[PDB]
RNA sequence: UAAAUAGUACCUGAAAUCGUUAAGAUGGAACGGAUUAAGAGAGAAAACAAGUAAAGAGGGGAAAUUCUCUUCUUUAUUAAAAGAAACAUCAGUGAUUAAUUUAAUUUCAAUAAAGCAAUCCCCUGAAAUUGUUUUCACUUUCUCCCCGCACUAAUGUGGGGAAAACUGGCUUUAUUUCUUCAAUUAUUUUUUUUGCUGAGGAAUUUUAAAAUUAUUUGAAUUUUUCUUCUUAUAAUUUAAGUUGUUUCUAUACAGUACUUUCUUAACCCACUCGUCUUGAAAC
RNA sequence: UUGGAUAAGGUGCCUAAAUAUUCGCUCAUGAGAUCCCAUAAAAGGUGUUGGUUCAUAUGAACUAGCCCUGAAAAUGGAUGGCGCUAAAGCGGAUUACCGAUACCAAGCCAUAAAAAGAAAGAAAAAAUUUUUUUUUAGAAUCUUUUUAUGAGUAGAAAAUCGUGGGGU
RNA sequence: UUUUUGUUACUGCUAAUGUAAAAGAGAAAUUAUAUAUGUACCUGGUACAUAAAUAAUCCUAUCAC
C-alpha cells in the first residue's frame, strides 16, 4: 500500500480508540470521577480533615518512635566515641 | 499633529550565526522598550516591514518595502528572530525597521 | 539556491566551474574531476568549488519539461511532425537550425493547422 | 498493542519475542542537554554515563 | 540607541568599562561624544601604570620608527586607541563605526550647552572597593609629556561659573511657573479637576 | 450541525468544492471531497456596541462601533458618519483593537439598544460586493486625469447596493447622534484618533 | 565585378599580444566560494480571455452546381482558467503560560473558649550492645531593685539580684474564603499566545472498521446534557497525507512591472598547481 | 534541502549567547588566567587566611591555601588582542542561554532489497435534456508502490558523452 | 540674492539626484560616595532648609473650515 500521514496515537481520538478498544471507557470514568469532586467543593476537604483526625493520629505515634529510636542510636554513637578518644 | 504612529521601532542586527558562520535564514532584530525575554515573548506573532529608498522609480514610486514576521527570542535580552520572504542585503545592518500590530489579539 | 515556479523544482542553478579555470586562460571552464595529490578541491577544503553529485537530480514526473510545461521535439521537414496529431497538448516543436525559409513557411503554417504550438517561430523572418 | 505494553512492563512468558519484534527507538536529543558525558552520574561533580535507578524517566521523557 | 547622538561626560569612569560599553553602540548604530576625558580613572597605582606606559613606549619598528606604533599622549586619543582595540577595524563596517565616535578634552562650545549622561555600569564609586588604589589619566598623560594639565582646569572654572548663573535664573523661572500653575485650578470645571487629582498630575 | 469530540462541540457549516484536478489514469475529478466546516470562533471581547480603532487602510488611527456579526467571520461597523466620518464598512476583526468601552453602559444612550438591533437585522454581507457591471463601467473610462476620478466617484452613486446602505446609514446616525453629543468629553474622544507617544511601551499598556 | 572588409603579403580568417570609444572600480597584490541588493542589456514558447455577431481577403474536402471545414484581419459582445498575498479550517512536528482527579511520603498555619509547667516547655545539650529511670542546664521583657550615676555604637549602657507568663511551648473542643491547606513522587484530565510543513489523487483494500450526530431493540453501573456495551437504520469526519472566500496581476500584448544574463558593492569564508614522500603553501 | 533540539566548548568587546545569581580566597615597584601545549627547583618570609598540639589568655612549636624572594641575552611584542582588581583572576554551587556536515520529523536524487502485475472499463467541468475542453495507460534490464542506506588515495567494475572512416 | 515647473536631426555629451540611517530622533547646575546642595552671618566655620529606587521623572500632541 501507498504510505500516508501518521496519525498522533495519543491526541487523535478516532486513532486512539482504534488501538486501545477500552480507552474511552477509563476516560468517561475519570471526567465523571473528576466533575463529581468540584461539584463537591465547600462540601469535599473537610471529610478529609475528619478521618485524617481518625487515622493519622493512630499513624503519628508509631512514625514517632520511629525516629526517636534513630536519632537516639546516632547519639550513642558519639558519645561513645567521644569518650574511647580519652 | 499629523501621520499617526501605530507601530513600535526597531534595529536589524546580523544574521544568526556563531563566530566563523553565518546562517542568513534568519535574522536578528532590537526593539525599542523590550529588554528582558518574557516582555519579548509579547511580539510573537506580529508582522514586520522594513521600507527602504531607491534612486529610479519603479511602479511610479521611490520606495519598497520586504515584509516579515516574527519567529521567536534570542534568549535572555529581549531580542528576536525574524523570517522574511526574502535575505535582507547586509548593507542594511544599522538600519529602522516597523515592528507592526496588524494580527492583534 | 532553490528555484520553483509551479511544480517545477530546480536545485541549483549555478554552473560547476573547472578548478583554475579563471586564473590560467589555457583552462576551459568545462568540469573536469580533480585528481592527484593535495588538491584543496577533492579534499573538500572549504571556500573553494563544489563538486556535483547525483543528489542535485531532478524529479522523474518533471525531468525534461520547458516553462512551457510541454517536452521539445525537433522536425527537418513536414513528414515527421504528423506523429505529434495524437499527442499535441503533451509536445512542442522546434525547428532544425539548416532547412529553408520555404520549407520552415510550410512547417509553421502546419503547425498552426494541428494546434501545437512552435518554439522558434520567429526566425528568418 | 496494550498486550506488548503488558509483556514489556512485567517480564512476561513472552518477552523475547515482543521486544526482538520491536525496531530500536531513535530519539531526539534531551531538552536541556548534558551535564558531562565524560563522568559518571555517581561521581561528585556533573557526570552521566552510570546506572540511574528511576531518574531514566526525567531524562526520557525530556529526549522523547 | 534610538537617538541621533548621545553625550557622555566621562568623569569618575573606569578606562576599560568604559571602552567596551562605547564599541558596541558604535558597532549597532549610535554617533557617541564623549568629553572631559583627561578625568578618567584606571584601577591601579601611579606608579604601576607609568611603568605599563613605558613598556608601550620602548616597542618600535627597529628600522624605520616613522612606521610602527605611535605613541598618542593626549588622554582623549588614549581612550580613542582603546576603543579602537575592540572593533574590528580593518573592515569596512567596522571602520564606519569607529568614525562614529569624537573624544574632548574640557567641554567646548557644542556640547557645554547640551544633556550629559552617565553609565552606571563604569562607575568608579560602584565597581572599586575603597582601599584600591587608582589613578588619573590626566597626572599620567602629564608625567608622560602632553603639557596641557593646568589650562584645561584654568577653562573649567569659568564655564562652571557660567554654569552656575544659568541655573540660577532656571529656578526662579520654575518657581514663578509653579505659582502660575496653583492658581489655574482653581478655574477650572471640578470633573476635569479630578481627573488631574486622580492620576497625580 | 456540530460534533462533539472530548467534550469540545465545535460547530459545522456547509462548504462548497470547486478545485479540478487530473486523475491518475483516466479523466479528472473534483479535489476536495468534505462537505462541512468549522466556524471561526471568534475572541471574548467583541461586543454589539464597544468602540474600536482601525489600523490598517484609509481610516487608519480613527474610532468606531463595532455594529453586527456578519455570518462569515468579519464584522461591519459604523462610526456615525454625522459624528466622525466614518460610513458603514466591513472589516476583519485581526485589524481592529478593541477598548473596554460600551456605548450602552451611559444610562443616557442605553435606552436605545432595541431600535438599533432593529435596524441592524438588515445589514446583509452581499450588499458590500460590487458587481460585475460596475466594475467593467468603471474600468472602460481609462481608454485629462481630473475628469475620470469625478466620473468613478460618480458611477459608484447609482449601485442600488450603494443607496441601501446609505439610507441605513442615515438611519443609525440620526437615531444616535442627539445622546451622543450630550457628553461633551466623549464626543471629543470618538471625533479624534489614536497614536503613539515615546513613553508608552505596548506590552505594558492596556486598553 | 554578384561581391574589393575577394586588390595579387589576395578563400575562411581562432587564440596569445596591441589601438579606439563608452561604462564602472581603485588607502602596501589580483582573481575566487556562499548569499543577497543596486544598475544595465535582452525577452513572451505557461507568465489572462475560448467562443459569439458583422464584414473582407484566401485555401481545401464531399454531393460545371450546392453543402461543409479552416487561416489572416477590423470592429463590438462575452465567459472561463492560472500565479501570488491576507484570513480561516484540518492534519503532522515544536515553542510558550495557567491549571488539574486520586494516593503516598514524621509537613504546616490561623480564629473563637477553658487549662498545664516556670531555667519550664515541643525540642536540644552536659552528666550517673538496646528500652526504660533519675540529676542540672536551656526564655527574655519597652517590669522592679542595688552598684558605676550618663558611664553606651544604640531614643541607652557595664556588673549583681528578683518578678511575670504579655511572648514561646504543650492539652480538650469545632471550626477553614480572617488565614493556611506546602514540597517531591506515582497515577490522570485540560489550557493562553504562536513558528514550519501540505507528499498523493485509489476502473473496484480512500474498503472494512473507528469516531460523531439524531431516531431506536435491549442490559448494566459509575446514577450521569462527553456513563458504558456498533446487541437496527440514515448521515458526517476526529477516519481515508489541505481545503475555502475575497483582492491583486488586469479589462495587459512588453512599460520603470514579471523572467533571465552580465557588471559592481557589502557580511562571513578562501596559501600554488603537478610530483616523489611518514609529512608540501613551503627557504 | 526546510524546520527543531544538542555535543565538545563558551556567554565584558573583538564574537552568536549572563558586566547572571550565590559562597570563600588574592594586591603583585616584573600578579593571574585550565588536557596535548609550548619550562622552573632546593631553600626561605614577623604578608594574610584556616587548622593541630603543649604550657597562668598570653607564650611556643607545627601544619597547608593564595601572595612574595630565589628568577640573567641578544630586531620591538605577545594569558590570541584590548584590557580587567564590588574580576572580565583562583576553588566550588544554582539556573538560563548560544552553539556542527553528528541526532529527530518531512520533501527530493541515487544504490540495495522487497510486495505485485502478461484473460481492459468512462470521469469531471463549462455551457439551454442539446454541444465544448482534458484524459480514457499495459514497452519485462518494463510499469506501479514500500523500507533502509550514501567518506575515500593505490586499485577494480558498470552505465553514459564526444572524434576520423565503413555497411544498412 | 522671494517663488512656479521638474531631475518618471545625431560628434562622448551639450536640462538636471543623492542618502550607514526622520516618523515627538524632546530634556545645559555642580558635587560626594562611612554623604551632598541652597540661603543668612563671620573669618572655612555656625544656623536653617531641601534630594535620597533621585528618566520608576518632567515637558510637548488631535479642539478642522
Ligand atoms: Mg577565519
Ligand atoms: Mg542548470
Ligand atoms: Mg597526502
Ligand atoms: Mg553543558
Ligand atoms: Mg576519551
Ligand atoms: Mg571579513
Ligand atoms: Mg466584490
Ligand atoms: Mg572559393
Ligand atoms: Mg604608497
Ligand atoms: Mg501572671
Ligand atoms: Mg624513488
Ligand atoms: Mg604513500
Ligand atoms: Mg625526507
Ligand atoms: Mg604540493
Ligand atoms: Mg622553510
Ligand atoms: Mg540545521
Ligand atoms: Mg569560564
Ligand atoms: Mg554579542
Ligand atoms: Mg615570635
Ligand atoms: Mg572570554
Ligand atoms: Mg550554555
Ligand atoms: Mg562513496
Ligand atoms: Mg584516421
Amino acid at each position: 500500500k501507498k504510505r500516508l500521514q501518521n496519525k498522533n496515537s495519543l491526541t487523535n481520538f478516532a486513532v486512539r480508540c482504534r488501538l486501545n478498544p477500552a480507552y474511552k471507557l477509563l476516560r468517561s470514568l475519570a471526567v465523571l470521577r473528576m466533575r463529581k469532586s468540584i461539584l463537591e467543593k465547600s462540601k469535599n476537604k473537610k471529610e478529609k480533615r475528619v478521618q485524617k483526625q481518625i487515622q493519622k493520629k493512630e499513624l503519628q505515634k508509631i512514625n514517632h518512635d520511629y525516629y526517636k529510636g534513630v536519632a537516639k542510636a546516632v547519639k550513642k554513637k558519639k558519645k561513645r566515641e567521644e569518650k574511647k578518644a580519652k | 499633529l499629523q501621520a499617526v504612529r501605530l507601530y513600535e521601532k526597531g534595529v536589524i542586527l546580523g544574521y544568526k550565526r556563531s563566530q566563523r558562520n553565518q546562517d542568513p535564514n534568519f535574522t536578528l532584530i532590537s526593539i525599542k522598550n523590550v529588554n528582558t525575554k518574557k516582555h519579548a515573548q509579547f511580539y510573537v506573532g506580529k508582522r514586520v516591514a522594513y521600507v527602504y529608498r531607491t534612486t529610479k522609480h519603479h511602479d511610479g514610486v521611490k520606495i519598497k518595502c520586504i515584509w516579515g514576521k516574527v519567529c521567536r527570542t534570542h534568549g535572555n535580552s529581549g531580542v528576536i528572530r525574524a523570517k522574511f520572504k526574502t535575505h535582507i542585503p547586509p548593507k542594511a545592518f544599522g538600519d529602522r525597521v516597523r515592528i507592526l500590530m496588524y494580527p492583534s489579539n | 539556491a532553490v528555484k520553483k515556479v509551479g511544480k517545477i523544482i530546480k536545485k541549483r542553478t549555478k554552473k560547476f566551474t573547472r578548478f583554475q579555470s579563471n586564473r590560467f586562460m589555457r583552462v576551459k571552464p568545462a568540469w573536469r574531476k580533480p585528481r592527484g595529490i593535495d588538491c584543496r578541491v577533492r579534499r573538500r577544503y572549504k571556500g573553494t568549488n563544489l563538486m556535483p553529485s547525483i543528489g542535485y537530480g531532478s524529479n522523474k514526473k518533471t525531468k525534461f519539461l520547458l516553462p512551457n510545461n510541454k517536452y521539445k521535439y525537433v522536425v527537418k521537414n513536414v513528414k515527421e511532425m504528423e506523429p505529434l496529431i495524437m499527442n499535441h497538448t503533451k509536445y512542442c516543436v522546434q525547428i532544425a537550425h539548416n532547412v529553408s525559409s520555404k520549407k520552415r513557411k510550410q512547417i509553421i503554417e502546419r503547425a498552426k493547422q494541428m494546434n501545437v504550438s512552435v518554439i522558434n517561430a520567429k526566425a528568418r523572418l | 498493542i496494550e498486550d506488548m505494553v503488558y509483556q514489556l512492563y512485567t517480564c512476561g512468558p513472552v518477552f523475547k519475542k515482543v521486544n526482538n519484534f520491536l525496531w530500536a527507538f531513535k530519539l531526539k536529543p534531551p531538552r536541556k542537554g548534558f551535564k558531562a558525558k565524560r563522568h559518571a552520574f555517581n561521581e561528585p561533580r556533573p557526570g552521566d554515563w552510570g546506572n540511574r535507578e528511576a531518574h531514566i524517566n526525567e531524562l526520557i521523557n525530556r529526549m522523547i | 540607541m534610538y537617538k541621533k547622538e548621545y553625550v557622555i561626560d566621562c568623569k569618575g569612569h573606569l578606562l576599560g568599562r568604559l571602552a567596551s560599553l562605547i564599541a558596541k553602540e558604535l558597532l549597532n548604530g549610535q554617533r557617541i561624544v564623549a568629553v572631559r576625558c583627561e578625568d578618567i580613572n584606571i584601577s591601579g597605582s601611579l606608579y604601576r601604570n607609568k611603568l605599563k606606559y613605558q613598556e608601550f613606549l620602548r616597542l618600535r619598528t627597529n628600522t624605520n620608527p616613522k612606521k610602527g606604533p605611535l605613541h598618542l599622549r593626549e588622554p582623549s586619543k588614549i581612550l580613542w586607541r582603546c576603543v579602537r582595540g575592540m572593533l574590528p577595524h580593518k573592515t569596512y563596517k567596522g571602520q564606519l563605526a569607529l568614525k562614529k565616535l569624537k573624544v574632548c578634552v574640557g567641554m567646548p562650545y557644542p556640547y557645554d550647552k547640551k544633556k550629559k549622561y552617565v553609565l552606571p555600569s563604569a562607575l568608579r564609586a560602584f565597581r572599586l572597593k575603597k582601599h584600591r588604589r587608582y589613578c588619573r589619566l590626566g597626572t599620567l598623560s602629564s608625567r608622560v609629556g602632553w603639557n596641557y594639565d593646568t589650562l584645561v582646569k584654568k577653562n573649567e572654572v569659568l564655564r562652571k561659573q557660567v554654569s552656575k548663573a544659568y541655573y540660577k535664573k532656571k529656578v526662579n523661572n520654575l518657581n514663578e511657573k509653579k505659582e502660575i500653575k496653583t492658581e489655574a485650578l482653581n478655574l477650572i470645571n471640578p470633573e476635569q479637576r479630578q481627573v488631574l487629582e486622580n492620576f497625580g498630575y | 450541525k456540530h460534533y462533539n469530540v472530548k467534550g469540545k462541540k465545535k460547530v459545522l457549516v456547509p462548504v462548497n468544492a470547486k478545485k479540478t484536478i487530473n486523475k491518475k489514469y483516466f479523466g479528472r475529478k473534483v479535489a476536495s471531497k468534505k462537505k462541512y466546516v468549522v466556524q471561526r470562533k471568534l475572541r471574548k471581547s467583541i461586543e454589539v456596541g464597544k468602540v474600536a480603532i482601525i489600523l490598517t487602510g484609509k481610516h487608519m488611527g480613527k474610532r468606531c462601533i463595532i455594529t453586527k456579526i456578519l455570518n462569515s467571520g468579519l464584522l461591519a461597523v459604523v462610526g456615525p458618519y454625522e459624528i466622525n466620518g466614518v460610513p458603514l464598512k466591513r472589516v476583519d476583526s485581526r485589524y481592529l483593537v478593541v477598548t473596554s468601552t460600551n456605548i450602552f453602559n451611559f444610562e443616557n444612550i442605553a435606552k436605545l439598544k432595541d431600535d438599533f438591533l432593529n435596524y441592524a437585522q438588515d445589514i446583509d454581507d452581499d450588499s458590500f460586493i460590487k458587481t460585475l457591471e460596475i466594475k467593467k463601467k468603471q474600468k472602460k473610462l481609462l481608454k485629462f486625469m481630473n475628469n475620470v476620478i469625478d466620473k468613478i466617484k460618480e458611477i459608484r452613486k447609482e449601485d442600488p447596493k450603494v443607496q441601501k446602505l446609505e439610507g441605513i446609514q442615515k438611519d443609525i446616525g440620526s437615531l444616535l447622534k442627539p445622546e451622543i453629543l450630550k457628553n461633551k468629553v466623549f464626543a471629543h474622544y470618538l471625533k479624534s484618533k489614536f497614536t503613539l507617544r515615546n513613553d508608552m511601551v505596548l506590552h505594558k499598556m492596556k486598553f
